């Protein structure tokens, strides 16, 4: 619950 | 109630009554019969107390209310789970049982009248003065906090005296509305139509449709209003804005059927935030027979 | 001390207060620079004021409090009635209206201390800022030598004198008037020519002027805590006049008035 | 040696002050019921919020202060001893004023428990118990340090009142706190109703009848200067009254969801309780045997006698409304309010007025009230204004009961509820006028007390206390 | 008959006798209401009021509507016809405090649940005279403005659970979200609509 | 004119969302250097590992201050004004000012960063929450009608009765991730976290002060008795 | 002064002294507690290779 609340805004799409 | 609590609610009460009898009999044990001017001696601040006896009428009232107390407490419930020996009720006076007998006697006497008028069609009852006064009172009680005390309504509630009917006006519709309840829907055309379009077509209902004049000094586009009307406004309304009676769509050409106002400050609200009016389904709270005469009082308040 | 936090209010109030020393006609700028220890308010001024605030002035204050209490105990306390209780003494030499400070006034002061601590702890634990007056909001921003607050004001307990300084259009005369506002209280004992001590037995003029002085002091503090305003400036000037007149006219209106006879024994 | 008259005179002054405020607020809420626009659409002056303040100030601030004054005064004089402790005696005054101020500051803000006469919330109901245990200590220790061999009947009434309105206070306020001044009762539904009304019927009967019966027992024979009518009648009245006022509680839930055995017990116990109350009234009235002619000269004695008469009226009405057949007509009608104000304006307010008009020129050293003519005027204003209130509310409540219960021969209801409201509106205006009359009488007493309080020199106050 | 004099000479004996006499009545009418099934068994089909319903009941308590309205329909034919099925004990088992009332300045509210639309309660609770010209009900044009913050919703639910109301951790968690952005008028109206819904 | 915001410092979820918003959208330019990640995690109820993984982007330790790489002088050169440290900004400006300021950015081509602020005119801060709020402009929109404080709501629906006004902050539709209410909640959580950061001792202060005041009332009772007695 | 009530005076003095001593301990709590290792001190250290 806290982890979802604290998710960083920037999402990076990575190879594999 | 367990037998412990029954015996508790019996023993404590009977002990309180017997002790209250002992109190009134011991205190009167050695009364000086005749009224006395002699003081009791002890003076506290000058307040000396006489030794006059217990007045007879007060003593008789005391022991007469302590025999009516083994009265209502032997006929009616109260001495624990003890039921009662009052002739009649099978189980002593119980609020529920008194109510049941009251309603049973009221279904034999008041009840048969409700069925005669329930068998006629809603218009034959309608021209029966007695059913009309029954309506009058039942509408006054159950049906005036919305539709007004005069069947004309207020802001948001239809005038079922005026001859325009949004949900239909035939006798059946004036019974299905009153029985099944009606939840009319006006979709919120605020953003779906544009914040300015809700103020252009709004000046197409108040204008040509309603036959009024835009508040002097206001601005709109009647042409764009109509081009909106004919596209996203005419489906469940009328093509001339005169209502589809089976969706509850009112007459947009008559500013007397409007239950949500007619000004070009109140017509936008209808066209911006939506309006979803509800007719309380009056079957459960009233029944099927009291609600079939309330279906006739509205057919002789407006239709006749 | 207010400079020590090194907030915006700290820095800029110190800057203005020390620039006041630049108003002295001849040695003003040199004196201000010498006080600052730098060409502006800086960490040198901070460390210097910290040393003064943490040791030197605490020592001076403790010594002055010792001298104050010693002088009082030499001459004895006044009282609300202004009655010289020492005049009337019993066979043991104890004044008739006198009671031993310990234990009676020690317990009274204990009660007063508990009440004060109740208020003090309420402020500490619930309203430490006190609406921004005990801890000013702009002082929670770090000192910025290059951006000054939109409106810089003193701590509330310096606001009255500030108003006086702000009431004088001239800078040097404003500084002089602010200094005299405090210096006149020194000569107060010689300004009062009343035959009685307590305001309870002074004439109507003394009561009126004490009311005027208290109101003027409060108004000066209230209007020195805000940015200048037309009504604020007018009332600040009027209250400066009244504040100085309370002292300047004291030697006169303490004589013109008619005083009540002081009772031989304290009332109560 | 003397009496601690400081606390009694503080209580009397605050009794006048609190009665004026409470009755003015009652008039304000009555006007609101007449004209809704008197709410001014403000949250803190609406009828729903202010009415609890009225009913908790008149009972606890006016009546409570009056009973404190007449207990701290009667107990000492009848015991010939100073109050137990001046410390706790003054604390019971300042803390009671704090309780009144809490009622003023909280109930308008909406911090209420919904319990008719336990509206003061958590941390406000805990201080009212802290200051009530101190009151019990002050009274019973004084009764312990007596200098006389017996204890007077009024002392018995006051002590029973004090103990019962501590047991009731702790029991009815047994709740759980959500915050300061926010609470939830530990009882639910029928249990909560039974506890609430077992407390509320003792907020009267004990706070308004037993304690005031002691005030009567002292001030009636004292004012009339005649001995009490009967010692045995006093004993029976006291004992039966205290043993039946607890029992008679369930008559406030006569036809509700409460189990029917409890309702029957309550009605029967109230019908029994009729007798001891009338015994007390008989004692009070017949204490005046041979002294009725003093009613033409002394308006204070008129106050006391009319208070006793209204007490008899109320204690006859109440048992009648305890009958379920009668209670069916009048359970939610204005007749309940009419009975309340018959027992409050007629009985509690009048006995209070008579007792303070006697006490105040004894704790201040002044021999007489500033204006006896003002006393007579206040008596007439209170009588015409309690009678008006009683009659208007009787008519109103009977009208509402009949209209709600009225049924046409068809079985349909004859009238709607709005019809009952409009029919009651004339009763509302007449009630407002009667309340205005009583408030004018209260204002007259406040002026008389202000003019009697001033002109009372330091020594005159001091000599009056001198113990005897 | 002179034995009474003993209680006069001893404060302790008189105090004990008074305590016992006042306790006898109380211990017979309140204690047995506990452990009695009729006054403690909820009517089948009822559930604890939702978080918003609880907040609405709290507002109903705050505005002191108990002094005017009653939530106890007596078992009288006129009463039940006017208001509906008479109230029963099981309906109030989770009501801390009970709001039956003792005065009817307005109609009984024991069965208003579902009788009238939400759009009536609004426009009647904002200005009662707008829809009932003769109404003496005070206007409440402030429940619309102020909005519930949900500060005490969790604590209120937990305390009510401690008092026996069958709440669940899901309700405690979700109360704050349920009362996040809803005005006090919405909460009061929702509480009103839930009244007497268990019995029809 | 500021907008009031009811900030619940006991709301751990709201403070957590505000901390996330601050760490992502604000710590790019603003430091919270008077505040440690460890204390923020302890007070917000965030596990230390979770705080490390989710809110510490600068490689600092848990016990380190919330410092950022952007130096005040560099940022002053770049923006025209140094982004102040935001640990105490809630105390410096107040929560209402922050709530109104973070929602008052509107497009202004005349300005260096294309935006201005109603609360802070000519502010040097770029509108960094534009992606969330969306494009906000000074235009015409519906505002509740008010006449000398006579505020009109809809009696039936309970919604405001509105008239058009052409000097109002309006968000261009479908330009931001969050609607008005969602952005309001985002800004509320951010300002709640800033309020906590400015005064992290508030809740403990209230508790300790309650106990202190209870003790002082007790001590006052005893001292008052010892005074009034002994003064007889 | 007429017949000072000793014991009551002694009890009040003792009770006030004890309560004041408790308050003194409480007021000392901030000063003694501030001397324990602060958050600056508790930074700890990581293993060194
Ligand atoms: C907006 O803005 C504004 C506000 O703000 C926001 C305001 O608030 C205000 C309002 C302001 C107020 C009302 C606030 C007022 C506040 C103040 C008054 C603050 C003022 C404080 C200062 C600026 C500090 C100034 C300090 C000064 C000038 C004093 C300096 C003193 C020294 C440096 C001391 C010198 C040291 C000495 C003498 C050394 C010791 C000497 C020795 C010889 C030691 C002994 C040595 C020996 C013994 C050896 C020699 C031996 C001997 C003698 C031989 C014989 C031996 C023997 C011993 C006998 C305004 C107007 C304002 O607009
Ligand atoms: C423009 O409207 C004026 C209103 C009055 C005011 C505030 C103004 C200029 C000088 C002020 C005086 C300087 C002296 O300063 C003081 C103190 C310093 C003394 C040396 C002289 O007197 C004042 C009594 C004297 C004084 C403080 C009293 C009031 C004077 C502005
Ligand atoms: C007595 C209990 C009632 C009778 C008989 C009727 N009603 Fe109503 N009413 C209400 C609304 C909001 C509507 C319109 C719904 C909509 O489309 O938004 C109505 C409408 C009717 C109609 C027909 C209307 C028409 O013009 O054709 C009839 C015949 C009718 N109602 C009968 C509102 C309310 C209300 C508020 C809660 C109550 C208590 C009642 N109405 C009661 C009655
Ligand atoms: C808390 C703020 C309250 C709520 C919620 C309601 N009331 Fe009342 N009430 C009062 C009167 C004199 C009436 C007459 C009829 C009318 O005004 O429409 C009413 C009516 C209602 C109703 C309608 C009930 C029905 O069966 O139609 C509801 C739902 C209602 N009220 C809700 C009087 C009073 C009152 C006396 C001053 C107060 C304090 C309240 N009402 C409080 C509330
Ligand atoms: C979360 C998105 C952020 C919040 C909340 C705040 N900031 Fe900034 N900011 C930036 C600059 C260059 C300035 C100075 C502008 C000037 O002085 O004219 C600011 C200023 C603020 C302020 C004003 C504080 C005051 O005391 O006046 C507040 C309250 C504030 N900021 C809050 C720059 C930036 C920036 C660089 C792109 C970012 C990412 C943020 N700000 C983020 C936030
Ligand atoms: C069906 C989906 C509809 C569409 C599309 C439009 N209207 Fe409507 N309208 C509809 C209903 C069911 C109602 C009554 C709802 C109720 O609660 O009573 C209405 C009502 C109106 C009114 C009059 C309001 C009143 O008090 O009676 C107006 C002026 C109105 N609607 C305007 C309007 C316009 C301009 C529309 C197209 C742009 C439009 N409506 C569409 C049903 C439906
Ligand atoms: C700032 C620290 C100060 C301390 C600790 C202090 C201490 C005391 C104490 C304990 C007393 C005796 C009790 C009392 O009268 O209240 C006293 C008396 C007095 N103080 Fe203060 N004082 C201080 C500041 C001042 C100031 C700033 C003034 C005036 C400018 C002042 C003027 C007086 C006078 C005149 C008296 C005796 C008056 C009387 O007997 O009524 N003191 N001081
Ligand atoms: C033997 C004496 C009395 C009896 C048996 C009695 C009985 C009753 C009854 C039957 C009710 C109706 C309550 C209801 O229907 O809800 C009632 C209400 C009330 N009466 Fe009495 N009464 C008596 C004396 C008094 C006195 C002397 C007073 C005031 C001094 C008083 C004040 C009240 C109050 C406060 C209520 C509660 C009002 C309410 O329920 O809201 N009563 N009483
Ligand atoms: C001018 C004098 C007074 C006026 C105008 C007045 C007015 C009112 C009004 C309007 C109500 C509520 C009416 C209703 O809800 O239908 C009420 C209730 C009440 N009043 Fe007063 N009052 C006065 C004096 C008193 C006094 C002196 C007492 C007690 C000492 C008292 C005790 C009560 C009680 C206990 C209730 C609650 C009745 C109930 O809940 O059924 N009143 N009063
Ligand atoms: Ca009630
Ligand atoms: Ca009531
Ligand atoms: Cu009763």
């Amino acid at each position: 619950a806290i982890a979802k609340r604290l998710e960083p805004v920037g999402k990076v799409c990575v190879q594999g | 109630m367990t037998t412990f609590w029954s015996l508790y609610i019996t023993a404590l009460t009977v002990g309180t009554l017997i002790a209250l009898l002992w109190l009134v009999f011991a205190t009167r044990k050695g009364e000086a019969k005749g009224t006395t001017e002699k003081t009791m001696g002890h003076s506290y601040d000058g307040i000396e107390e006489y030794d006059n006896p217990l007045p007879k009428w007060w003593f008789m009232l005391y022991i007469g209310t302590i025999v009516f107390s083994v009265g209502y407490l032997v006929l009616y419930p109260g001495l624990g789970n003890w039921k009662g020996v009052l002739p009649g009720y099978e189980g002593g006076w119980t609020q529920d049982k008194q109510w049941e007998r009251e309603m049973n006697i009221a279904q034999e006497k008041y009840g048969p009248i409700f069925a005669k008028y329930a068998a006629m069609p809603i218009e034959e009852v309608a021209k029966d003065e007695h059913a009309m006064k029954m309506g009058s009172r039942m509408f006054a009680t159950y049906c005036s906090i919305c539709h007004g005390s005069d069947a004309k309504g207020a802001l948001g509630f239809p005038n079922l005296a005026d001859n325009e009917w949004r949900w239909g006006g035939d006798p059946q519709s004036i019974e299905t509305t009153i029985l099944g309840g009606r939840h009319a829907i006006m979709a919120a055309w605020g953003d779906i139509l544009g914040e300015d379009g809700v103020k252009n077509v709004a000046a197409y209902v108040r204008t040509e449709l309603a036959g009024l004049k835009l508040p002097e000094g206001t601005k709109a586009d009647v042409e764009a209003g109509k081009q909106i009307f004919s596209v996203n406004c005419v489906a469940c309304h009328g093509p001339e804005g005169k209502g589809t009676a089976l969706v509850g769509a009112p007459n947009l050409t008559n500013p007397g059927a409007f239950i949500y106002g007619s000004s070009y400050a109140q017509l936008q609200q209808t066209i911006r935030h939506g309006r979803q009016g509800q007719m309380p389904a009056q079957e459960p709270y009233l029944g099927k027979e009291k609600v079939h005469i309330l279906a006739a009082y509205i057919y002789n308040l407006s239709h006749n | 001390g207010y400079l020590l936090p090194w907030g915006q209010m700290s820095y800029w109030g110190a800057q203005v207060i020390i620039s006041l020393f630049g108003a002295i006609p001849v040695v003003g700028e040199d004196l201000a620079q010498w006080i600052r220890g730098d060409f502006l308010i800086s960490g040198i001024t901070l460390n210097r004021f910290f040393a003064l605030h943490v040791i030197a002035l605490p020592i001076v204050l403790l010594g002055l409090v010792v001298l104050h209490i010693l002088a009082l105990h030499e001459v004895g306390s006044n009282n609300p009635d202004g009655v010289d209780i020492k005049k009337k003494k019993d066979e043991n030499g104890v004044p008739l209206d006198g009671i031993a400070f310990h234990p009676y006034y020690t317990v009274k002061d204990i009660v007063g201390v508990v009440v004060f601590l109740f208020i003090f702890c309420t402020v500490i634990f619930f309203f430490p800022e006190m609406g921004g007056y005990f801890l000013e909001k702009p002082n929670f921003e770090m000192a910025n030598q290059f951006k000054t607050p939109e409106h810089i004001a003193p701590v509330w307990y310096f606001t009255p004198f500030y108003a006086i300084l702000r009431a004088v259009p001239d800078k040097l005369m404003g500084v002089v008037a602010m200094g005299a506002a405090i210096a006149v209280l020194f000569v107060l004992p010689w300004l009062d020519r009343s035959p009685v001590r307590s305001i309870r037995y002074k004439g109507w003029l003394s009561k009126l002027w004490l009311v005027i002085f208290a109101v003027s002091f409060v108004i000066l503090g209230y209007y020195g805590a805000q940015a200048p305003s037309p009504l604020g400036t007018t009332l600040s000037r009027v209250c400066t006049v009244l504040y100085f007149a309370f002292f300047i006219l004291m030697p006169f209106y303490t004589r013109m008035e008619k005083t009540k006879p002081v009772p031989e024994r304290v009332t109560g | 040696p003397a009496y601690n008259y400081k606390v009694v005179r503080q209580f009397a002054i605050m009794t006048v002050v609190w009665g004026v405020i409470g009755m003015g607020l009652g008039v304000l809420i009555a006007s609101q019921l007449v004209w809704p626009q008197m709410n001014f659409d403000l949250p803190w002056t609406s009828f729903g919020r202010l009415r609890p303040l009225h009913t908790n100030l008149v009972i606890f601030a006016f009546g409570g202060c009056a009973l404190f004054a007449t207990s701290y005064y009667t107990v000492q004089r009848t015991c010939q001893v100073r109050l137990f402790s001046d410390t706790l005696a003054a604390f019971t005054f300042w803390g009671w004023q704090a309780v009144a101020v809490i009622l003023l500051v909280s109930l308008p803000l909406g911090n209420t428990t919904t319990k008719e006469y336990a509206e003061i919330e958590f941390t406000g109901a805990i201080w009212l118990a802290i200051v009530w245990v101190a009151y019990a200590v002050v009274f019973f220790g004084t009764l312990i340090k007596r200098k006389v061999k017996h204890i007077y009947v009024g002392n018995w009434f006051f002590g029973s009142f004090i103990l019962t309105t501590a047991m009731l206070h702790i029991v009815n306020h047994m709740s759980l706190p959500v915050s300061w001044f926010k609470s939830y009762s530990m009882y639910s539904g029928a249990t909560d109703a039974m506890v609430q009304w077992w407390y509320g019927h003792n907020a009267v009967g004990f706070f308004l009848t037993t304690g005031f019966l002691g005030m009567m027992y002292y001030f009636v024979p004292k004012q009339a200067g005649r001995p009490v009518y009967s010692y045995r009648l006093s004993i029976v009245h006291f004992w039966a009254l205290i043993t039946l006022y607890i029992w008679a509680g369930p008559h406030h839930l006569h036809y509700t969801a409460l189990p029917d055995w409890a309702q029957s017990l309550g009605m029967v116990m109230s019908l029994i309780l009729l007798a001891p109350s009338w015994g007390g009234m008989i004692n009070g009235m017949m204490t005046l045997s041979g002294a009725w002619h003093k009613l033409r000269d002394d308006p204070i004695l008129r106050f006391l006698v009319v208070s006793l008469a209204f007490y008899g009226m109320s204690t006859f009405e109440g048992p009648m409304m305890a009958i379920k057949t009668v209670n069916a007509l009048s359970h939610y009608t204005d007749w309940t309010i009419g009975h309340v104000h018959a027992g409050a304006l007629g009985w509690v307010a009048m006995i209070t007025i008579g007792s303070l008009y006697h006490l105040i020129p004894k704790v201040y050293g002044v021999e007489k009230m500033h204006s006896v003519g003002l006393i007579n005027a206040h008596f007439w204003l209170a009588t015409i204004g309690t009678v008006l209130y009683i009659a208007s509310l009787w008519v109103n409540g009977i009208t509402q009961g009949l209209m709600w219960r009225a049924v046409n021969e068809d079985g349909t209801l004859t009238y709607s509820f709005v019809e009952s409201l409009v029919a009651s509106h004339p009763g509302f205006i007449v009630r407002l006028v009667g309340g205005g009359f009583f408030l004018t009488g209260m204002l007259l007493m406040s002026y008389n007390t202000w003019r009697t309080v001033r002109q009372a020199r330091p020594e005159g106050i001091l000599a009056a206390a001198r113990m005897a | 008959m002179k034995n009474h004099e003993i209680l006069e000479k001893n404060v302790g004996l008189l105090a004990i006798f008074m305590v016992i006499a006042v306790s006898i009545g109380g211990l017979t009418q309140i204690v047995p209401l506990f452990f009695q099934d009729v006054t403690n068994t909820p009517v089948e089909g009822m559930k604890p009021r939702t978080a918003l319903e609880l907040e609405g009941r709290d507002i109903y308590i705050r505005e002191g509507c108990v002094g005017c309205h009653s939530q106890m329909v007596r078992p009288f034919r006129a009463e039940t016809e006017r208001y509906g099925h008479y109230s029963v004990a099981g309906e109030s088992v989770w009501d801390h405090p009970f709001l039956w009332g003792s005065k009817r300045t307005g109609p009984d509210l024991a069965r208003v649940g579902g009788r009238y639309s939400d759009d009536w309660h609004r426009a009647h609770l904002y200005n009662p005279r707008n829809v009932v010209p003769e109404s003496k009900m005070p206007a409440y044009p402030w429940l619309v403005e102020n909005k519930l913050d949900g500060k005490d919703t969790a604590t209120k639910m937990e305390v009510l659970r401690k008092l026996g109301v069958p709440y669940t951790d899901e309700d405690i968690a979700g109360a704050r979200e349920a009362v996040k952005g809803k005005t006090e008028m919405d909460a009061l109206v929702a509480f009103l609509q839930g009244l007497g819904t268990s019995i029809k | 004119q500021l907008d009031h915001v009811d900030i619940d410092l006991t709301d751990k979820a709201a403070m957590q969302d505000g901390a996330r918003t601050f760490a992502n959208y604000c710590m790019g330019c603003h430091s919270a250097k008077f505040q440690r990640y460890e204390r923020v995690a302890t007070d917000l109820g965030i596990p230390a590992d979770l705080m490390m993984e989710k809110l510490v982007f600068t490689g600092a330790k848990i016990g380190d201050h919330m410092d950022i790489g952007m130096k005040p002088a560099d940022a002053k050169t770049w923006f025209g004004a140094a982004p102040p440290d935001l640990t105490l900004v809630a105390r410096v400006r107040g929560t209402d000012w922050l709530y109104s300021y973070l929602r008052s950015f509107y497009e202004d081509p005349k300005r260096p960063w294309g935006v201005n602020n109603v609360i802070f005119p000519n502010v040097g801060m770029p509108n960094v929450l534009a992606p969330l709020q969306g494009r906000q402009v000074i235009g015409c929109k519906q505002v509740q009608v008010v006449e000398d404080g006579k505020k009109q709501f809809d009696p039936l629906t309970g919604t405001p009765l509105t008239h058009e006004a052409c000097d109002q902050l309006t968000v261009v539709p479908k330009t931001g991730e969050l609607n008005e209410a969602q952005f309001d909640e985002k800004v509320k959580n951010l300002v709640t976290f800033l309020a906590y950061s400015a005064n992290p001792n508030k809740l403990a202060s209230e508790r300790i002060g309650t106990y202190v005041l209870l003790y002082l009332a007790f001590f006052f009772v005893f001292a008052y008795l010892l005074k009034r007695e002994y003064w007889k | 002064n007429d017949g000072v009530n000793a014991g009551r005076r002694r009890f009040l003095v003792a009770a006030t002294s004890v309560v004041g001593a408790a308050g003194a301990v409480g007021a000392a709590v901030p000063f003694v507690g501030s001397w324990f290792p602060s958050a600056k001190a508790k930074a700890a250290g990581a293993p060194v290779q």
